[PDB]
């Protein structure tokens, strides 16, 4: 049988990214193109490769992003589009951290969103002093159908209970209108 | 607090240097963005400078024209302005970015520290 020696192709081809916030440096010097994949295999041995997102300085990032989706808002992919946000303390960290990334990666990579999973742009972990954060980045805030769809299925996947609320921030308000301070279209 | 001056009204293809006196951070340990609004229209970025390696990067609309800068000696950023157009007519501010993955450039509303700002509008009219 060829599933001795073929390797096992994905869906799509993925793009694995760093980011380290030195703002004594340009962010173009501080962003890296880790690799891209396009089979289990090749997943794998990048993933054992790297570091846990529980065991980066603070101020780095990863993100996965679907091959021709360049890792920037104004993407034409990601600029009408948003994230669910998982924002995670310092318990956390030690806790969901690597397990709940680990998830995302797979949710991505397997499209775990059914029909919905081609609205999925990639995900991104955020290591911080003042806590953590991973979001799922999907291409249009106006597909209310995939939008909350990927959020139920997430959610289910991380095994979070329904009293625990997550939200979704269009990438325009975040970037353009408000910060820190910008408010959910949706929650599940 | 960040505290910007040298506004006011200027004639088509005049010249303008603003300031921005910094004091509650170093400006060589951090990064500081000019970002500016319109009236009506929503916030743009404008331009960045690293000042402790002095590498900088211009939104599209004003490369070219206008030229960032700081002192860390002051710790004051400056804009010089030339070759200004009725488009570049907005209240004109300094703030510290917090760029973070898929967040870099074009996130004026991604600062924690902001200035009030300094109107500069650019003009050949006679009224209001």
């Amino acid at each position: 049988n060829p599933e001795h020696y073929i390797k096992h192709p994905l869906q799509n081809r993925w793009a694995l990214w760093f980011f380290k916030n030195d703002k004594s440096k340009t962010w173009q010097a501080n962003l890296r193109l880790i690799s891209k994949f396009d089979t289990v295999e090749d997943f794998w041995a990048l993933y054992n490769h790297i570091q846990l997102s529980s065991n980066l300085m603070p101020g780095c990032d990863y993100s996965l992003f679907k091959d021709g989706i360049e890792p920037m808002w104004e993407d034409e992919k990601n600029k009408r589009g948003g994230r669910w946000l998982i924002t995670l303390n310092k318990q956390q960290r030690r806790s969901d951290l690597d397990r709940f990334w680990l998830e995302t990666l797979l949710c991505l990579i397997g499209e775990s969103f059914d029909d919905y999973s081609d609205d999925v742009c990639g995900a991104v972990v955020n290591v911080r002093a003042k806590g953590d954060k991973i979001a799922i980045w999907t291409t249009e805030c106006e597909n209310r159908e995939a939008v909350t769809h990927i959020g139920r299925v997430y959610k289910e996947r991380l095994g979070l209970p329904p009293k625990i609320v997550i939200g979704y921030q269009s990438h325009a308000d975040t970037a353009t209108k408000s910060g820190s301070t910008t408010k959910n279209r949706f929650v599940v | 607090q960040l505290v910007e001056s040298g506004g006011g009204l200027v004639q088509p293809g005049g010249s303008l240097r603003l300031s921005s006196a910094i004091s509650g951070f170093s400006i060589s340990s951090t990064s500081i963005d000019w970002v500016r609004q319109a009236p009506g229209k929503g916030l743009e970025w404008v331009a960045r400078i690293s000042p402790s390696s002095g590498s900088t990067s211009y939104a599209d609309s004003v490369k070219g024209r206008f030229t960032i800068s700081a002192d860390t000696s002051k710790n004051t950023v400056y804009l010089q302005m030339n070759s200004l157009r009725a488009e570049d007519t907005a209240v004109y501010y300094t703030g510290r970015p917090l760029p973070e993955m898929g967040f870099f450039t074009q996130i004026p509303a991604m600062v924690d520290y902001r200035g009030q700002g300094t109107l500069v509008t650019v003009s050949s009219g006679a009224a209001e």
